[PDB]
């Protein structure tokens, strides 16, 4: 449901409530929550 | 957090002025201005300016803080000479001074080639 | 929490040190009236003192601020801190100071007849 | 003319050396303060962040950003955007930019100001290309991605002056001279043995007569002949800067006398 | 009557004054200075749907009655807040409370969970000059950076002969060496005020 | 910026012309026949709106009301224009029955080129102090002079502001101007709609005592309007009563 | 971290000179002075903004990106 | 400061006089105009009528005492530069001085039957 | 430091190798990571804004980057097993079914209960979502339904700070719990309080920031971007801020990077010689102007390079107030911290200087009205505090006494109240009498 890329192998993953939070493909257990979509403004000072 | 917007060196904000006038009570026919939204850049000009009327007895400014983009000029005439008055004969040479530094710095410029 | 090189004293921590080195009547009875020294034989200074003025100021101003009367004309003044001093300078707070001496006998001073030489 | 008199010495892209004559101290140094902080420049002011896997933070990309030196010729007619009646910013009062920038090389892909495109309608001006000085036809060095890495902005560039932020100031280092060799008596030179000896001469000296050393101070001389050396940032032509100087000083003194006239008037 | 303004975007702080001895020589008369506002409102509902617009302009004129007038996608409303031009019977049924307040305070106060201002145009220290059967008006218009444009307000009492001498003005603007003015002199749909708020509104707008 | 000292009460219909001739000896005043149609508008519902506005203090929505009268003539049902507009009229209008309904009230807000005057009143919660013997709330209002262009009905000016009609009351009543600025009213209220008028006030007058005040920082002014109010009161006491009404029913704010 | 856009002390431009300026020190063999002189910075100030510039940036970069796309 | 008034109010009933014979039969007068000086207490009007060429003014400048008053007729040319009145050109040669019982409407039109002829003349 | 997801860093934008550097720091990595920047620093008493070590530091300088940083704060939470269903849950809570929500926003909350990163975030801010279930059917602060069956356990942003949300960690601790790390990054712009030092024992805060126009300059043109006072000088006997300015200034002119070495064969008259030769007077002197004016000063300012360190003391990291807030569970007395909004010691020393002053109201308005002022019944027979009261009923009686009419009302701080307690539960009656009994 909501996305997640793992620590060193920086695959992208799904991750549900009820799903452990584990990285699928090479089992670590370190994943970051993604980059938010939407536009995000900084005043260029 | 508490650092003020920096517009507000040059930006007149709601209901201030960019002049008012005060007469002065310590001398005779003097008069303080508060120039707001305005710095040293304007003050030594305008002073200079009219320290070179010779109508007027005495001109200074001062910024008082250089937090606020405030200064107070006083002027003192002589007898029969209005300080807005000689505010207005200094602005005016002023104008005509930089007026003739811009034509001056437009026809020597353009006589260089090498740019 | 913290971790800083800079000494920043700790004040009143003087318990340290603490621990480091812990080992080495006639004439006025009860209160009856005569407690109230009379007028003609008053002891104390005729001057109002710093603290007697500063209490005063603060009174009057406190009464002035809850709405009290004022017994001076006013010339615009709307802080009661000066209000109280004006009070103060043609001499219109009808207050009186009991000065305690320290056997339990006290006088009283009007703010009117107490000299303001400060 | 009567007034002012220019005597342009060296003249070059970013850099106008001339001498001030006929002039009193105040003009010279408010002109030199307006230049300084006083003239419209076109300067990104905006960044809206898609996609920023740098190595470098969000608002450090930001700032380098404001910092990058754009065209700012017909930056009169460009509006304050505080004063246009749009939302947020439009086309009459901003210039919108782009940067996309992807390491699909293996090595490290270095992003430069010149990988800016415009995508808002300029309307004919001349405003908001970075400015190019180098002969590699690269720009600044924005940021450098490593393969995979990516880099997607939006910068809308506004209009602003140097005391609001020093991005928006177009005249780099601003040499300023008189009295070369201390005829005034405004300085009074430390020394540990000859102040002569052990004070270099400026490169002004050569302009005017030296003292005789048996003349007596000369107390009705004042100051003039003001040796000044304009830079360039590139915002504008150094010639514009010094003309825009003038001409913004100029408006500020008319402000006062409008001003002025329009409470005499009441 | 007639009304038309022209607003020169790009002149000097002194082109009104020039503008005023270019036309000395048909100059009738004088009168009192006037003074004028121009606020700007972006609507801040976050969800609006299409073919609407976000704009809302709200001109006060202190002459004509100190009244105010909101211009929104050619709709005007005409709002006063003087005593004096009150019809007498909303004071007698109870309606009015004597003493009204004007709309920019009433939006700036407790209308802007709807309507936000941001910009404020502030012609003060004008000037009424009265030519051969007509009325030019003169301003200069300042915005937060100082001067913004020049402004001139036609006003005839009779509106069969108007544009030969909106032409006229035209042409003393071509002389005093400005070409890229905005002339206005549309309608709505109709009084005079209202029409001179939708005129502004036109000229200001680029 | 007004406030209003006001005290509220009600009659019955059998003492109106009781109390009309009480008044009238207690003012010298005649009583003088008015109406106000008034229109009331709420935020649009369909617009998502801040708690906060333009500054930073957080703010309740609130229903704004307009206000206008209504000639006579279309209150006059064919059959009364021999009788003259005098309070003795209101003694006919004691049902729902009311010549003025909602097809031509909705003809009279879509104005179907320019718009007749209204005024814009807009009114909060009367205050929480309870200090005050009388009922002061606070109340600002324009006069909305004229309107043009094809996009001219003030309903549809009230849309593009961002309100939407909730509802509509005629009130009909004779009022006095007694000593010292005090404006006591005596009214019946009808609710306008499609599906047909009512009777708000039924069988019964509202009665309403209230003094405007432009300065409600002049406490001066203040107590000396509520001590009016209150002799009003005096005067009036053993007959009719005079009482504060609910803050909670003078509340004009949208409920959530 | 990466090469200033300007000089701190007086705004000139030197972010476009770090390249060139990497160049004529590592394939020009000239000294950083003379590397200085050449790209044009006359003032100590405009000197120090590129001579003192420790480019950690690369340092930064070889590390694996941790969003890959 | 009564016998000040009083001199004051005598040009002024002089100027308001003048000014209403001018006006009735077709001079603009002009009232937005001033001068710092015009060259006993004086007035000046600087009188115009709109068919003949621009900017050109007559100016009537009445003279006055306690015993006798009199007024200077003569033709200028006043241009305004930046809010300033400057008389680009001044006709002292061709002045007469009348006298306000000896004007009369039928002068005045013998007026405008010559001045469009001067002003023709003065190019 | 990107990967590290450290409690505190501080991070310079721009940091810059020393000019003036020794031969050790090289082993030390100094010049790979240094700690500072180079700052053109006058020796200028120019306004009397750096007086007492204070600075004027260049607002161009500033806005152009130099000592600008980057600060990482980390929140780490936990979602934990207390029993069985007694269990900490990451979630965006809802308010209609949670109790004790804090009253800032939620909506920057996922479905997680964690905000992504890139998100802006202000002060009390929640960004870690948390519930714990509750026992339903209680009657607690009136606002109670059967809907809340959890209550809010959140971690916010700190009330004072704000930044962007720079990266979210989510992982498993050693016993399997779910918990997460949120490193939120702001920027700190030097500003008036921050703290500056050089390399040589001299510290200060910036007194205040000039623009270049107006900050003294040079006939080039150079304005500095620090002026310190001269008086910080002779009685510290840092000349070797002195020297290593002449070297930085040397090794700025000539390209090179200066040997500050300390028992080398460099001398001043060394520096001084290869300044002369790069064309400026020997000790440093420049002429420079008046920023405001464009005279020239009568002295020449000493001016050139300085390794300046920006210090982790900023004033927004320092600056308190407050007028009212939360009190203490046992003394009721203002809690101490400013994350905390806590209150100001008035200890026993500052009420020894009022005392010496002679404000005895003051004294008592900031021990009482300021700190705690409790009100207490005791009664004419005990001066124990043993009086029940009922304020409502007007009912006032003492136990023992059984006295009901003999009740007095005392203002006392509540720290005295539990003295008093804390005697009585000690063994002691402190028997308070509002009459006296002895005379003087
Ligand atoms: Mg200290
Ligand atoms: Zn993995
Ligand atoms: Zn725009
Ligand atoms: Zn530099
Ligand atoms: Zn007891
Ligand atoms: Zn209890």
């Amino acid at each position: 449901t909501l996305k997640y890329i793992c620590a060193e192998c920086s695959s992208k993953l799904s991750l549900s409530r009820t799903d452990a939070v584990r990285c699928k493909d090479c089992g670590h257990r370190i994943l970051l929550k993604a980059r938010t979509k939407r536009l995000v403004q900084f005043e260029a000072r | 957090m508490n650092a003020p917007d920096r517009f507000e060196l040059f930006l007149l904000g709601e209901g201030e002025s960019k002049l008012k006038i005060d007469p002065d009570t310590k001398a005779p026919n003097a008069v303080v201005i508060t120039f707001e939204k305005e710095d040293h850049t304007l003050g030594n000009l305008i002073r200079a300016e009219l320290l070179n009327d010779r109508k007027v007895l005495f001109a200074a400014y001062k910024v008082e803080h250089p937090f606020f983009a405030r200064f107070k000029l006083r002027i003192q005439t002589t007898e029969g000479y209005d300080p807005k008055d000689a505010l207005k004969n200094a602005c005016n040479s002023i104008i005509n001074k930089l007026g003739a530094l811009k034509t001056n710095f437009e026809t020597e410029w353009n006589l260089q080639t090498l740019a | 929490n913290e971790n800083f090189e800079d000494f920043d004293v700790e004040h009143f921590s003087d318990e340290e040190t603490y621990e480091e080195k812990p080992q080495f009547e006639q004439i006025r009875r009860k209160t009856l009236k005569e407690k109230a020294i009379p007028k003609d034989q008053r002891a104390t200074t005729p001057y109002m003192t710093k603290y007697e003025r500063a209490r005063i100021l603060g009174t009057r101003a406190l009464q002035i601020s809850m709405n009290a009367p004022v017994f001076v004309d006013l010339e615009g003044e709307t802080d009661p801190l000066r209000i109280a001093m004006k009070e103060l300078a043609e001499k219109k707070i009808p207050l009186v100071i009991r000065r305690y001496l320290p056997d339990g006998s006290f006088e009283d001073w009007s703010v009117e007849e107490l000299i303001v030489d400060l | 003319s009567e007034g002012p008199q220019v005597k342009i010495r060296e003249a070059s892209k970013d850099n106008v050396d001339f001498i001030l004559s006929n002039v009193d101290l105040a003009m010279a140094n408010s002109l030199r303060r307006v230049m300084i902080a006083e003239i419209p420049t076109l300067a990104i002011d905006s960044v809206e962040v898609e996609t920023n896997t740098t190595v470098l933070a969000d608002e450090f990309i930001a700032h380098r950003l404001g910092l990058i030196p754009l065209q700012s010729m017909d930056i009169e007619q460009l509006e304050y955007s505080r004063d246009c009646f749009c939302e947020d910013h439009c086309d009459k009062c901003s210039v919108v930019l782009t940067l996309q920038a992807f390491g699909e090389s293996e090595s490290t892909t270095n992003v430069y100001s010149k990988d800016l495109v415009i995508v808002s309608n300029l309307m004919g001006r001349n405003i908001g290309h970075p400015i190019i000085q180098d002969k590699e036809g690269n720009g600044v060095l924005i940021c450098k991605l490593r393969k995979g890495q990516e880099l997607k902005l939006t910068c809308v560039a506004k209009k602003g002056i140097a005391k609001e932020h020093a991005k928006w100031g177009p005249a780099a280092a601003i040499e300023f001279e008189y009295d070369p060799w201390n005829k005034l008596k405004h300085t009074d030179y430390w020394y540990e043995q000859d102040s002569a000896k052990e004070w270099p001469q400026s490169k002004n000296c050569e302009y005017e007569d030296p003292p005789n050393e048996g003349d007596p101070f000369d107390y009705k001389a004042q100051a003039d002949t003001f040796y000044m050396n304009v830079e360039s940032v590139g915002s504008i032509p150094v010639d514009q800067v010094v003309v825009r100087g003038i001409d913004t000083l100029q408006k500020k003194v008319a402000s006062i006398l409008l001003a002025l006239t329009q409470m005499d008037q009441d | 009557g007639k009304s038309a303004v022209i607003f020169v975007e790009r002149a000097t702080p002194a082109t009104l004054t020039e503008l005023k001895d270019a036309l000395s020589n048909s100059i009738l008369s004088v009168r009192d200075p006037w003074s004028i506002d121009f606020r700007t409102y972006r609507c801040s509902i976050k969800n609006l749907p299409a073919d609407v617009s976000k704009l809302m302009y709200s001109i006060t004129f202190h002459h004509h009655g100190r009244q105010t007038v909101l211009i929104k996608d050619n709709s005007a409303m005409v709002t006063t807040a003087a005593a004096a031009d009150i019809p007498p019977a909303l004071v007698f049924n109870g309606s009015s409370t004597g003493v009204p307040e004007s709309i920019d305070t009433i939006l700036s106060s407790k209308l802007s969970n709807i309507w936000m201002q941001r910009q404020l145009i502030k012609g003060d220290a004008g000037e009424t000059l009265i030519l051969d059967g007509l009325t030019v008006r003169l301003v200069n218009l300042f915005s937060s950076t100082g001067f913004k444009g020049l402004l001139i307000e036609l006003q005839a009492d009779e509106a069969g002969e108007f544009e030969t001498k909106i032409a006229g003005i035209e042409g003393h603007l071509a002389e005093i060496r400005a070409k890229e003015y905005k002339t206005s002199s549309d309608s709505l749909g109709s009084n005079e005020i209202c029409d001179l708020a939708y005129q502004y509104v036109r000229a200001l707008e680029l | 910026m007004v406030q209003q000292l006001s005290l509220f009460g009600s009659i019955g219909d059998d003492g109106y012309d009781l109390l009309i001739s009480t008044l009238t000896t207690i003012s010298g005043n005649p009583p003088l026949l008015y109406n106000s149609l008034c229109t009331v508008w709420k935020p649009n519902p369909s617009y998502d709106v801040e708690n906060v506005n333009s500054r930073n203090q957080l703010v309740e929505p609130n229903r704004i009301k307009l206000s206008k009268e209504v000639p006579f003539s279309y209150l006059i049902d064919e059959t009364m224009m021999d009788k003259p507009l005098n309070f003795r009229i209101l003694k006919s209008f004691t049902n729902d029955k009311i010549p003025l309904n909602y097809a031509m009230t909705r003809n009279i807000l879509h104005n179907t080129e320019s718009c007749s005057p209204w005024s814009l009143q807009i009114s909060d919660i009367p205050a929480a102090g309870n200090n005050r013997s009388v009922s002061m709330q606070t109340i600002a209002e324009t006069i909305i002079l004229s309107s043009a262009g094809k996009n001219s009905s003030v309903s549809s000016l009230m849309n593009g502001l961002g309100y939407v009609f909730e509802f509509q009351y005629l009130t009909i009543g004779v009022k006095f101007f007694m000593k010292h600025g005090l404006i006591l009213e005596l009214q019946k209220i009808w609710q306008i709609e499609e599906a047909g008028n009512s009777q708000i006030t039924s069988g019964g007058f509202l009665l309403k005592a209230y003094i405007n005040v432009s300065r409600g920082t002049d406490i001066d002014r203040i107590n000396y309007t509520e001590t009016a109010l209150m002799n009003l009161k005096k005067e009036l006491q053993g007959y009719i009563e005079l009482s504060v009404p609910d803050r909670q029913s003078m509340d004009s704010r949208v409920a959530h | 971290m990466i090469v200033p856009v300007r000089c701190f002390s007086c705004g000139k431009v030197v972010g476009d000179k770090w390249e060139s300026y990497l160049n004529l020190l590592q394939e020009d063999e000239l000294d950083e002075g003379t590397a200085l002189s050449r790209l044009g910075l006359k003032r100590y100030c405009c000197r120090r903004m590129i001579l003192t510039h420790v480019d950690l940036i690369e340092k930064f970069l070889r590390y694996n990106p941790l969003e890959k796309r | 400061e009564l016998a000040r008034i009083l001199q004051q109010l005598k040009l002024d009933k002089i100027i308001h006089v003048l000014t209403t014979m001018f006006e009735n039969t077709g001079w603009s007068c002009s009232r937005i105009i001033k001068i710092d000086k015009p060259i006993l207490l004086q007035r000046d009007l600087f009188i115009r009528l709109p068919h003949w060429p621009l900017n050109w003014y007559l100016i009537l400048s009445i003279i006055s005492s306690k015993t006798s008053c009199v007024v200077e007729k003569r033709i200028g040319k006043i241009v305004s530069q930046r809010g300033k009145w400057n008389l680009k050109y001044l006709d002292n040669s061709n002045v007469m001085t009348v006298k306000l019982e000896s004007i009369t409407y039928q002068k005045i039109m013998i007026l405008q039957r010559t001045i469009l002829n001067r002003i023709i003349n003065h190019m | 430091y990107n990967v590290r997801m450290d409690t505190m860093a501080n991070i310079l934008y721009y940091p810059q190798k020393p000019l003036g550097t020794t031969r050790a720091m090289e082993y030390l990595k100094f010049r790979e990571l240094p700690a500072g920047q180079n700052a053109i620093v006058a020796i200028a008493c120019y306004s009397g804004y750096n007086q007492e070590d204070s600075m004027i530091m260049n607002q161009s300088s500033i806005d152009r980057g130099l000592f600008r940083s980057l600060f990482f704060r980390s929140y780490m939470d936990q979602e934990k097993k207390y029993g069985m269903s007694i269990t900490e849950t990451f979630e965006k809570p809802q308010r209609t079914n949670t109790l004790r929500m804090k009253h800032g926003t939620y909506d920057k909350l996922d479905d997680d209960g964690l905000i992504a990163p890139g998100v802006r975030v202000s002060g009390e801010d929640v960004i870690i979502g948390k519930t714990t279930p509750i026992s339903p059917d209680e009657e607690e602060l009136g606002q109670r339904t059967a809907y809340h069956s959890k209550r809010d356990a959140s971690t916010p942003l700190r009330s004072t700070e704000n930044g962007i949300v720079d990266q979210v960690l989510v992982t498993t601790n050693q016993d399997g719990l779910k918990f997460v790390k949120v490193r939120v990054r702001t920027t700190k712009i030097p500003q008036i309080g921050d703290k500056f030092a050089s390399r040589h024992g001299q510290k200060g805060t910036i007194g205040i920031t000039y623009r270049r126009e107006d900050m003294p300059f040079t006939a080039e043109g150079i304005v500095p971007d620090l002026i310190i006072n001269p008086h910080a000088i002779p009685s510290r006997m840092t000349v070797a801020h002195l020297i290593e300015c002449l070297l930085s200034k040397v090794a700025a002119l000539s390209g090179n990077e200066g040997d500050a070495s300390p028992f080398t064969d460099i001398t001043v008259e060394g520096i001084s010689k290869l300044l002369r030769e790069h064309g400026y007077q020997s000790r440093g002197f420049e002429v420079m102007y008046n920023g405001h004016t464009g005279k020239k000063l009568m002295a020449q300012i000493f001016f050139g390079p300085t390794y300046y360190q920006r210090l982790r003391h900023m004033v927004d990291d320092k600056i308190h107030a407050r007028a009212r807030g939360p009190m203490q569970v046992l003394t009721r007395q203002p809690v101490e911290g400013r994350s905390r909004d806590g209150g100001l010691r008035f200890g026993e020393m500052e009420r020894d200087c009022m005392i010496a002053h002679g404000a005895a109201s003051f004294l008592k308005e900031r021990l009482m009205e300021a700190s705690d002022a409790f009100r207490v019944h005791i009664c004419g027979i005990c001066g124990l505090m043993t009086v029940i009261a009922k304020l409502n009923h007007n009912q006032f009686e003492c136990k023992g006494c059984d006295n009901k009419i003999d009740i007095y009302q005392i203002h006392i701080p509540y720290a005295a109240k539990l003295l008093f307690q804390e005697l009585m539960a000690m063994n002691i009656t402190p028997r308070l009498y509002t009459d006296r009994s002895r005379d003087f």
